[PDB]
């Protein structure tokens, strides 16, 4: 059911720290070769008040 | 986003094998200054497309820390250890977030894999690390648009082997 | 639900001060055994009805657990340390659940309560004690119905006083 | 104030509970009724989604 | 200084019980900066005289805590809870440093006490808590002479009864 | 016991405290008298090596 | 036993550099199931030989788990994060203790390691890992006498590689 | 300072769960190739009552 490129999608909500946001995303990567890229688009509660850095495990 | 991990050494590849109906994953990474970062997921392919549907709970994050001050740099590579519980996969690692003034904050991250097929069908994988390398690769809106990029690799620990057979 | 507190010695109310606006709190409580359980709650006042809206997400619990298993007798009595930090109030508890068979499982408790008033409008209460007893009066159905009775005290280590006339 | 005479002996509330543990998926309503001042109350929790529970509902008691 | 301790309510006293023999305790603090204080106490009894030998074994407390800058105000009154695990005593407090400034830094406790008489020559206390009130007296000498007091009280949760009988 | 007129009042007790705390070590006697039914105690603490400690003494409170 | 590492990839060795004088290392390690292993170390050289002296405090560890039962499996490899905080370097790591029953009991270990050179004449490391092989060869005698290998390799993440230029 | 074989030589003093114990050991390694081998004699408090496993990284 796997290809050498697959495309992925996202949707994110959250509340951190008692701030309510929404994210979306697109990705595409080699699954086997273990690589991968995505775009995160914050949808609602932008712009975010804390790093982007604690969403990265999440996406 | 585990579908994308390149597995050596014969390692069995518990994400691969859980299609076409994927998996879900929980996990509660928690930060050395206080914060908790809870989240939840959902895998699943529709078509040729992978789709991921994630809730999140974060609280206890210091107001005057980098992460609440959004003043964090950039993550380091990890190394994830993956081994069997309760028939399913559990994962452990310890991630740095470099920070301004030369500072290292760390977090713990608990994870528990699961895939939808029963244990049955799956070949479990033994004890593996898995290297994870996420870069930031630009903040295209501040606070409103990233690119992320990933590399994954699901080892042994080949750098320094075993005198007994072990992997 | 905060709001059903007796304050004794004067100690400020943050909670019944919040209103009508009303309150948040966010909290992660970790299991001696692994388990993690995140929670996010509002609380508003809809005429003279308390409101609650929560958010769950819990993971980790071992499968052999008491959790898991269905097998936690009850809540012990607990105490919890409640004090100003970043312009909001943070509390912290150890809670005991009380096994069939003798046995405690405890668990470790991380909060932080947020007025929807600006602190500015708040008189802040000094570090204080709250005594938790949170008692399942009726298991009504499995599984699936709960009648749960609780008593709070805001107080001060009244029972061992200093002798420098700190609280 | 002045006295309790002044103050409301009761305060009734409603909670609605949505959550996930250990990949479980459920969903509560409660109501109750509590002594503002006094600092009592007792409620009753049901579980509408994903009951009955496969945990201990003692782990939901400090949230609802 | 456990054998110091007023027990109310009937409460049995691990402590007072194990003399003339004597108990010893073992504990790690850890410190929400990342501190770790690990300790290990003998308690013996010499004719009149209680004698106290204890080994420390302290790390990784930040450079710029308020621990390794010698600027720790006070302590908090704290309460431990105290219950039976393995035959022996268990205990967990949670403490909390009032620094200078009005900001709390906050440790856990986690202690067992063993008395060296035998679990069945002694009546093992129900779960319940430990009040104590620690207090620095008098800095004599920077860094070189401490007075220091403590009261502790060994107690239920009366401020909240519980309406089925529990403690 | 009877009553309070035959247990003894007050009992005193002596410490001996050794460690070291980030690399550096100490060793503290100690003095005190209590009253253990009462449950109430006061001791002087004195380091005899390492001293003055470049940490704070509070570290030590729970140990002594 | 930090002497013996293979450093690559030009990673400055901490250990190496601080001859003839030596190093310390402080560490407390948690285990998952409540016990904790606290220990201090001095390493010197002593003509040709290197000489270790460790004070070691353990504590908490559960009665009926497999350290107190000596019912503990082989030590998975590990990987340490290694980099600079306070002038001196930190060190972590997520152990995992194979045990009987398929079981794994991890641990966290949290090191500071100390030069007895000053940091001006070191070449202090980036942040890199530190790979830990640890194997008992034999019990030689039964709780009396072991022999234990090591092989260590201090490195970058080499398998997923940056796509920024990072180590 | 340091040589392509080295011995080194440990003494270890502790207490886990009120047992007190003491340790001598003698090895030998290669300090650049990273490798070495220990041998750890229980000189008092032996027989161990726990897993020696939790002095492995103290040696």
């Amino acid at each position: 059911f796997l290809k050498k490129t697959m495309p992925f999608k996202t949707t994110i909500e959250g509340t951190v720290n008692g701030h309510y946001f929404k994210c979306t995303g697109k990705g595409e990567g080699n699954p086997f070769e273990g690589t991968q890229e995505m775009k995160i688009e914050v949808i609602e509660g932008g712009p975010l008040p804390f790093a982007f850095h604690i969403l990265s495990t999440s996406c | 986003s585990k579908t994308f991990i390149k597995y050596v050494s014969g390692i069995p590849d518990y994400f691969k094998q859980s299609f076409p109906e994927g998996f879900t994953w929980e996990r509660t990474t928690t930060y050395e200054d206080g914060g908790f970062l809870t989240a939840h997921q959902d895998t699943s392919l529709d078509g040729d497309c992978l789709v991921y549907k994630v809730k999140i709970l974060g609280n206890n994050f210091p107001a005057d820390g980098p992460v609440m001050q959004n003043k964090a740099g950039r993550w380091e590579p990890s190394t994830e250890i993956v081994y069997e519980v309760d028939g399913v996969l559990r994962g452990q690692s310890l991630m740095a977030l470099k920070c301004p003034g030369g500072r290292h904050l760390t977090c713990h991250l608990h994870t528990t894999y699961r895939s939808k097929k029963p244990a049955s069908a799956l070949k479990m994988p033994g004890f593996h690390f898995e290297d994870h390398r996420i870069e930031i690769m630009e903040e295209v809106e501040k606070g409103k648009c990233y690119k992320q990029y990933e590399a994954a690799v699901g080892r042994y620990c080949d750098a320094a082997p075993s005198k007994l057979g072990h992997n």
